[PDB]
């Protein structure tokens, strides 16, 4: 962040993430495919947060 | 266990040695690390040594006690800069922490009672010794006489349970069941005062204000949870009668949560507003305890664990403005974003933890508590929405008015923020987001 | 970035664009009532002219405490914080 | 370049580096 | 250092009513030529009416205050940099004594400025001893 | 220099106690006005301006404290929280009464709910039949 | 390979898949010792009805197997719910027809869970479910099934 | 009225004296140079603090205070407790009688 | 002795002239001279000098230990493109390496050590059926899984037990 | 103080940390040791210990036993979840004349 613009750092980082998410979104429209990942925290009474 | 108890018993002679204030908190964090290591606990009692054992509720409460006392030695550097009695302060803190470990790792009801009412004498000593107010006498007498007046007939109830059953152990007393009104009132009302009700609270906002920072940590961090632990141990054999008489306490606690949340919008002290803020969250804890569900008990344990950190961390934040601006008044505390901008991160991170926050354990305790109370009756959806809305209506007011706006004119020059204070409010918030990871530890004590 | 000469030029330009004030009689030390013929509502028009010119709001006590164009220069230079 | 009146940020940066 | 006095004259009251009436007229009529035409109309309305007595002037001043309260715009135009504007006091400047609480290594970044500040401190303490001491 | 030293005292029954309480609160005797003798009402504390909040007070006056808009040694109002600049204060007095605003809003709301829910079964439709979906038991026909 | 987007995704998947498979088969798969870990099996201790009131040894053991059976039956209901969720995701347009036997099995699982462990509270001993079963069987004997009782 | 202007002038003289006291005490170089933080001693702040803390000494059990304590606190508590008890008794008699099925009961905790 | 203020006495200097309303009610000419001197004092001619003690105290040895080779990369490109154009390509080299390291670690974790039936706390991935259009292999296609045990198995069908 | 005094600061003019205000030696030792006993012991090594903590609660064993039980219960096909705690033939219910007027709760 020193000797550089934090706005320029955030700009380049979010263009890279936006391009990656756009190219992922075009792959998920060709297949009509839905992913759903799940991370358990605590289980009680057969109900999982 | 006996390792932690004998560790504190041999840490007692550290107080009498001169220039030994900072080694005691080092060894306290070391024994907190050792207590993090000894975690082989399940819902039943384990590490049975004589009359001392531990289950998961007791594990979380002893770990919270050790963390709050270890941060309590870290917060009180005003005792170390002045020549106020460091040896007596360290001895009182070690004795009080030992009594809290002994009353949480108690296998039986009577030793729990004995160390439970032994714990209020070092809190009395801290309030009347190390506070900075003329009304410390009004602070300690209200606390002692409230708790003693409602906890003396609990001893008659305890020996009535002993005479009817025979034993003092929690498991053998879980088998029996009593159908008496006065036994229920004796064994409940002492904990109903020890956690804040609406009607019986008075000792709380008049004992948090006039105490020291360490009295505030020990009162809002672990001694509003002695009553919660006591009700979690007593409610198991008084289910039929509490199902008859629980609507009165739940209705009083919910309306009192709404009313005390309306009180904090008309409060002009930082330390008083967190004192009334402890009443509102423990009202939700009390309303979820008496429904006797799995979710109510688990979310009550989770919210007491997650409240003893956040209320104490808020009480450290009101201390570091009282040390510099010279008063606890909310009118004086204005625009601290331009005075201490790096502190404002910890103000909003610990004020957001008081309400529902995204990564904190307070939300996972509040979600599992509102589940049981909405499951208890549909009429509670009207007043849980009002209470949980007014909670962030008042809790955002303390951060907003203290940390935003024009600066208070006529303030003299004070020191800047310190690394000890940043470390002190670091350890009040990173446990709140590192314990959602392995949250089946700090929730499923059953 | 402003200057005292620039603000003086602003004040004399606005006061010489007023058709009820003669530019021959106009001066930096000229009094608004005794030296120049102005109504009580004319000075309010001058005050809102300075408000629309300089882009702020002048209160009523500071409206009645200004009697000279040099007083208006001193009031503007104190508000906008220029002395050179 | 006018000098802005900012409070001290040395202790916060030293706390961040120590952490 | 003239602190303003709270008594308001009747001429000051009608001047304040004239100022607020033209500010409301500027808020209602956005175009400058229409606002100028209506401002000359309102100035003629005031100028036909200034020859009356004092009690009638007080009663008609109260009537004009009631009229201006009746015709007040819902979004009155105000200057942004002044008080009550859209962007008043957007930044808050802390007092300079926090500059005295910097680190000496942080103070080494502006040593001429801090030396001039330390020179000015003696002038300020002699000025304070002259003024209030 | 504590809360027991500077505190409100007993109610001024007599005039000399009222003068002493006026001089105690750094207020001129004419300005001072205590509260009522009811159970809720305070004793010996001045009753300050309850007309309109801090935003009504003059922001162009040179204050000792620009925040809260007060001078030094000026008695703070008892409901200073409710009459603060943040909550329930207006810079200018409101144009209408309090009930006109709510009355117009619930009038427009009642008219819109009534006119919508009267017309809930008069929705228009194109000259179109039901959408025919294929079924193994029920067959449909074309027009050719 | 039939689309430019599909070919680009295949190339990105190959570049992603290459080095991690090299790191597994080249570094992680060698130097890993072979050990055996086992699923714990618990013998069936006799329940809360086949012991006396004065004995607290049986109450602890039957309470512990009641807690263990509660956690196992909670995992039965959880896996039967996850089966319905995977049916809903895998049969995305046509979830109405195929997921019905799974939803009926899950609803029967919820009903049987509320028969056994329902309305017991936070303190559910092994004897409390047994007394609930005794009163439920008595009410089924004298009043018929619950839902049409008198 | 001529009595109004004298009152305003006396209040302005008192305000000028208090303002001169504030300008003397707020920019004190010795009090700033002590290093201990604090505020200029304002009497009205301490009066406001003791007004907010101490309020029982001016309290008497009158009819207005009893009406406020009844209609503000006790009556919503009583109405809420009556509503909760009535709803729970109405659901509990349906639960104990057997008018609800096993698979058709809300909040199974499943 | 410990000096929190650097050894100099902290005090206000500019006085009552910092407020805009106190500037307008009236000024003595000594206050005008003081405000003009304060405004000439507040200006800065040159920027802040690079104090090496601040860089020494505000950087732990671990930070220098993990930033040394990229600092050598920036230093060997320092006379080629200047300071500004070499620190940019230094800062977007290590950050791109961190992004690729995180992508490779996440790819390895979600496809080689995902959640199975023997562990609760992992990331349990559920995938939907891909759409099959003509031109793909096997366009007459039904659901491959039909058994209730095939749904949400999490690798239970390959269990050794 | 002059320009060269601020350009090279004196080592005796040291700003304290929050721990001690008497000498510089006790600040550094207590600061480094307090950051040792909290960050790299109670937050990192303790969290690494709690990450690889074994099944104290039997939640992983519950999931494995649930998968094996749902494998074996639907093979027998009697019940995915058993509704009864004991067998209905093993339990000896009291007769209607034995109970009399007792509160049967459902
Ligand atoms: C480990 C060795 C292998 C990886 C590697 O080469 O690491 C670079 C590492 C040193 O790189 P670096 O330049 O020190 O990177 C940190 C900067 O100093 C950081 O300096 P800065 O001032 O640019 O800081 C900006 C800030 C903000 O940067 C970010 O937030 C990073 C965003 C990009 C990375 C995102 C990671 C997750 C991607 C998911 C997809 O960066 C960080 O907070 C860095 C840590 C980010 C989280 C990890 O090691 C080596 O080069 C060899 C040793
Ligand atoms: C054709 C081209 C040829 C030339 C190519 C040249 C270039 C090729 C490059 C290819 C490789 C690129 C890098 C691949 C990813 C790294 C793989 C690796 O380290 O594998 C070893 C190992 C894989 O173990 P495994 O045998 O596959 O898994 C079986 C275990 O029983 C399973 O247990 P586990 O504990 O190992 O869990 C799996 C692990 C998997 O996680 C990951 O792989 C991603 C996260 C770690 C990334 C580390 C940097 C990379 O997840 C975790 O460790 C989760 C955190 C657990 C607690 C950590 C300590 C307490 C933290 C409290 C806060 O992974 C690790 O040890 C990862 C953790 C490293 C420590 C992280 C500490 C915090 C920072
Ligand atoms: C109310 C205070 C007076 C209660 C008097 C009656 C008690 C009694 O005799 O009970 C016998 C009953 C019955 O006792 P028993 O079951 O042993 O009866 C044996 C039969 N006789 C007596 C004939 C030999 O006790 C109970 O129901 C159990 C309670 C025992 C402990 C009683 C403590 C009394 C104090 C109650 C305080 C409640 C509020 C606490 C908080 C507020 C304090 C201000
Ligand atoms: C103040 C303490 C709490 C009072 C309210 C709670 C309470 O006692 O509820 C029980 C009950 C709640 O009523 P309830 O629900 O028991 O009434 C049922 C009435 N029938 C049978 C006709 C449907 O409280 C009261 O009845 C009185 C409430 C307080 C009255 C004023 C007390 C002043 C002191
Ligand atoms: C770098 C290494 C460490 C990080 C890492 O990769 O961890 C992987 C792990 C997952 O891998 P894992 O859990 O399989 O690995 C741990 C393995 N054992 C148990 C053997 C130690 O963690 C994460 O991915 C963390 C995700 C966090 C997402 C947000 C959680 C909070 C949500 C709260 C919602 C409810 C609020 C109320
Ligand atoms: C009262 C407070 C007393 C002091 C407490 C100090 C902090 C202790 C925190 C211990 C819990 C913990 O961190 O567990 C690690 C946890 C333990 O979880 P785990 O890895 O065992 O996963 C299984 C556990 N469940 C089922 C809950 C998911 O580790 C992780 O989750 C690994 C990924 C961490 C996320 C990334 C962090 C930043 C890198
Ligand atoms: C039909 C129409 C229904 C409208 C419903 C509106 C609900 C409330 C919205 C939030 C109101 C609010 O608090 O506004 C913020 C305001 C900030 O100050 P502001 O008034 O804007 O400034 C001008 C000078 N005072 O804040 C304030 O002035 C006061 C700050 C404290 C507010 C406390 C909370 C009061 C909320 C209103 C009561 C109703 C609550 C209903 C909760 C339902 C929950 C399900
Ligand atoms: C927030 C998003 C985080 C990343 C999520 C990526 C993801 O979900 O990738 C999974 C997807 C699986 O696709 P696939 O492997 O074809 O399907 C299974 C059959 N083998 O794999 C892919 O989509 C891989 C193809 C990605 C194409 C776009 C790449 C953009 C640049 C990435 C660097
Ligand atoms: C930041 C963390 C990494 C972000 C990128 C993760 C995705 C990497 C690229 C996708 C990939 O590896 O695809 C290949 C693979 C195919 O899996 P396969 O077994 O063939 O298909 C059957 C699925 N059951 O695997 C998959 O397609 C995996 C399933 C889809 C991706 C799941 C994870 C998406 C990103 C999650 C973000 C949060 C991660 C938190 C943990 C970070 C540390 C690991
Ligand atoms: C938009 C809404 C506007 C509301 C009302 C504006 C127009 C209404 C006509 C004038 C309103 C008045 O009340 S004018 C004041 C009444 N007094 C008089 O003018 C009669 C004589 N009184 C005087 O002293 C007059 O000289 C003045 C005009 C009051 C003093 O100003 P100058 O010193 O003449």
């Amino acid at each position: 962040m020193k000797y550089l613009s934090i706005c320029s750092i955030s700009f380049v980082n979010l263009i890279s993430m936006s391009l990656s998410c756009f190219l992922l979104s075009l792959y998920f429209l060709l297949n009509d495919m839905i992913y759903f990942i799940e991370w358990e925290l605590v289980s009680l009474n057969s109900m999982s947060i | 266990m006996l390792k932690i108890i004998f560790f504190l018993l041999f840490l007692i002679p550290f107080c009498f040695i001169n220039n030994m204030y900072w080694m005691v908190q080092i060894m306290m964090f070391f024994i907190s690390f050792i207590f993090l290591l000894m975690n082989n606990f399940m819902n039943y009692w384990s590490e049975i040594s004589y009359f001392l054992g531990c289950d998961m509720l007791s594990y979380g409460l002893i770990l919270l006690s050790l963390w709050i006392c270890s941060l309590m030695l870290l917060a009180s550097e005003m005792i170390n800069k002045h020549n106020n009695y460091k040896n007596l302060f360290l001895l009182n803190i070690i004795i009080l922490l030992l009594l809290l470990i002994l009353t949480f790792s108690s296998m039986s009801l009577f030793m729990f009672y004995l160390f439970f009412e032994s714990s209020l004498i070092p809190t009395l000593f801290l309030i009347l010794g190390w506070g900075y107010q003329p009304e410390r006498l009004q602070a300690g007498l209200y606390l002692l006489f409230y708790t003693l007046l409602v906890s003396l007939p609990m001893l008659i109830g305890i020996f009535y349970v002993m005479n009817k059953i025979g034993s003092m152990n929690f498991y053998l007393m879980n088998n029996f069941m009593f159908n008496y009104d006065l036994l229920y009132f004796c064994l409940l009302c002492a904990f109903l005062v020890k956690m804040p009700m609406f009607l019986v609270h008075l000792w709380l906002p008049k004992a948090h204000v006039e105490a020291p920072v360490s009295g505030s940590m020990i009162l809002a961090g672990i001694m509003l949870k002695l009553g919660g632990y006591g009700m979690l141990r007593v409610i198991s054999f008084l289910q039929l009668m509490n199902l008859k008489y629980s609507f009165v306490w739940i209705s009083i606690s919910l309306v009192g949560g709404v009313l005390v949340s309306l009180v904090c919008l008309r409060q002009t002290d930082l330390k008083a507003l967190i004192a009334y803020s402890s009443v509102a969250h423990m009202g939700i804890v009390l309303s979820g305890l008496l429904t006797m569900t799995y979710w109510g008990l688990c979310g009550s344990y989770t919210l007491m664990i997650a409240h003893g950190l956040c209320s104490s961390g808020l009480f450290c934040l009101a201390n570091v403005s009282y040390e510099r601006l010279g008063s606890r008044s909310m009118l004086i505390n204005k625009g601290l974003l331009n005075f201490m901008p790096s502190m404002t991160l910890w103000w909003f991170l610990l004020s957001s933890a008081n309400m529902a926050a995204p990564p904190t354990l307070n939300l996972l305790g509040e979600i599992s508590l509102l589940n049981s109370i909405v499951s208890w009756s549909w009429i509670s959806m009207i007043l849980l929405s009002f209470l949980s809305f007014f909670s962030a209506a008042y809790t955002l007011y303390l951060y907003s008015f203290s940390q935003h706006g024009k600066l208070f004119s006529g303030v003299y020059s004070f020191s800047s923020g310190k690394i000890r204070e940043y470390l002190l409010m670091l350890l009040h918030w990173l446990p709140l987001n590192l314990l959602i990871l392995k949250s089946e530890s700090f929730m499923l004590w059953l | 970035p402003l200057s005292l000469k620039l603000i003086n030029e602003r004040v004399l330009l606005v006061l010489k664009l007023y058709d009820k004030i003669d530019p021959s009689k106009l001066n930096v030390e000229s009094h608004f009532i005794n030296d120049l013929g102005l109504d009580s509502l004319d000075h309010v028009e001058v005050i809102m002219a300075m408000e629309d010119e300089f882009g702020f709001e002048i209160p009523d006590s500071d409206a009645e405490k200004l009697l000279k164009p040099a007083d208006i220069i001193k009031y503007v230079a104190d508000k906008e914080d220029v002395y050179e | 370049h006018q000098m802005i009146i900012k409070p001290s940020r040395f202790q916060w940066d030293k706390f961040k580096d120590l952490l | 250092a003239q602190v303003p006095l709270a008594i308001v004259s009747h001429k000051r009251q009608v001047c304040s009513l004239y100022k607020r009436a033209l500010r409301n007229l500027e808020s209602w009529y956005d175009r400058r030529n229409v606002y100028r035409y209506r401002a000359v109309q309102l100035r003629a309305r005031f100028d036909e009416n200034r020859s009356k007595d004092l009690g009638e002037g007080i009663r008609l001043l109260a009537c004009g205050q009631r009229e201006l309260f009746e015709t007040r715009h819902f979004q009155p135009r105000n200057f942004a940099n002044s008080a009550g504007g859209c962007a008043f006091e957007r930044e808050v400047i802390p007092p300079d004594w926090v500059l005295d609480y910097w680190h000496p290594l942080e103070k080494a970044q502006y040593p001429e400025y801090f030396a001039k500040r330390e020179q000015r401190k003696k002038e300020f303490v002699t000025w304070w001893e002259k003024q209030y001491g | 220099g504590w809360n027991k030293d500077y505190k409100p005292g007993p109610y001024p029954q007599t005039e000399k106690e009222r003068l002493a309480a006026a001089k105690k609160y750094y207020l001129l005797p004419e300005e001072y006005k205590p509260y009522a003798d009811d159970g809720l009402g305070y004793g010996d504390y001045p009753k300050l301006g309850y007309g309109l909040g801090v935003e009504a007070k003059d922001s162009y006056y040179p204050w000792d404290y620009p925040e809260h808009k007060r001078n030094q040694h000026e008695p703070i109002s008892a409901d200073h929280d409710l009459y603060s600049e943040d909550r329930w204060s207006q810079a200018e007095p409101p144009r209408y009464s309090n009930a006109y605003y709510f009355a117009c809003f619930l009038g427009v709301m009642s008219g819109c709910l009534a006119l919508y829910y009267w017309l809930d079964d008069k929705k228009m439709y194109r000259p179109v039949a039901a959408k025919q979906y294929p079924s193994p038991g029920v067959k449909h026909y074309t027009f050719e | 390979p039939r689309s430019p987007m599909a070919s680009f995704a295949e190339s990105v998947l190959n570049v992603i898949d290459g080095p991690i498979t090299w790191f597994r088969e080249s570094i992680v798969e060698p130097n890993q010792q072979k050990q055996n870990w086992y699923h714990q099996r618990f013998r069936r201790v006799p329940t809360i009805d086949q012991c006396y009131t004065d004995d607290a040894v049986c109450r602890f053991e039957a309470d512990q197997q009641f807690r263990r059976d509660r956690m196992v039956d909670n995992e039965i209901v959880n896996i039967l719910r996850q089966r319905f969720e995977d049916c809903t995701l895998y049969e995305a347009p046509d979830h109405m027809v195929k997921c019905r036997p799974l939803m009926d099995q899950y609803e029967k699982a919820t009903e049987n869970w509320f028969i056994k462990y329902g309305d017991l509270g936070g303190y559910a001993n092994a004897k409390t479910a047994y007394m609930k079963q005794k009163h439920r069987l008595i009410w089924e004997r004298r009043h018929g099934p619950v839902g049409s009782g008198m | 009225s001529n009595e109004e202007q004298e009152f305003i002038k006396r209040k302005h003289e008192a305000t000028l004296k208090l303002r001169q006291e504030f300008l003397k005490q707020s920019s004190n170089p010795y009090r700033h140079a002590t290093g201990e933080g604090g505020t200029v001693f304002d009497a009205g702040l301490a009066r406001f603090q003791a007004m907010r803390v101490s309020n029982y000494e001016h309290f008497k059990p009158t009819g207005k205070s009893f009406r406020t304590g009844l209609f503000a606190v006790v009556l919503p508590i009583a109405l809420y407790a009556w509503a909760l008890k009535a709803e729970r008794d109405g659901r509990e008699e349906k639960y104990r009688t057997g008018q609800v099925a096993y698979k058709d009961r809300q909040f199974k905790f499943i | 002795g410990a000096s929190e203020t650097g050894g100099v006495k902290p005090m206000v200097i500019a006085g009552r002239m910092v407020r805009e309303r106190e500037r307008l009610i009236g000024m003595s000419p000594e206050e005008r001279a003081w405000r003009k001197q304060w405004l000439k004092d507040q200006e800065l001619h040159h920027g802040p000098r690079k104090v090496p003690a601040l860089e020494l105290e505000l950087n732990n040895p671990i930070k220098r230990f993990y930033r040394a080779p990229l600092d050598k990369v920036c230093n060997v490109l320092e006379p080629v493109l200047g300071f500004q154009r070499a620190y940019t390509v230094r800062f977007w080299t290590g950050k791109a390496l961190l992004a690729l390291t995180g992508i490779y670690a996440g790819a390895y974790y979600f496809k080689y050590n995902q959640n199975d039936w023997t562990r609760k706390g992992g990331w349990r991935v559920i995938h939907s059926r891909k759409q099959c259009v003509p031109g793909d292999e096997g366009y007459p296609k039904v659901s491959d899984r039909s058994a209730p045990s095939d749904y949400a198995a999490r690798g239970f069908n390959e269990s050794p037990l | 103080l002059t320009t060269e005094d601020f350009a090279n600061p004196s080592p005796k003019n040291w700003q304290s940390y929050g721990f001690d205000y008497k000498d510089q030696v006790e600040d550094r030792k207590a600061t480094k040791s307090t950051f040792f006993v909290t960050v790299t012991l109670c937050l990192v090594w303790g969290s690494f210990y709690w990450a690889y903590l074994p099944d104290t609660q039997f939640r992983n064993w519950a999931q494995r036993e649930g998968f094996l039980e749902l494998r074996r219960r639907e093979l027998a096909g009697v019940d995915l979840v058993s509704p009864n705690y004991v067998d209905p033939a093993s339990i000896t219910l009291p007769s209607d004349e034995d109970l009399g007027d007792t509160e049967i709760i459902i």
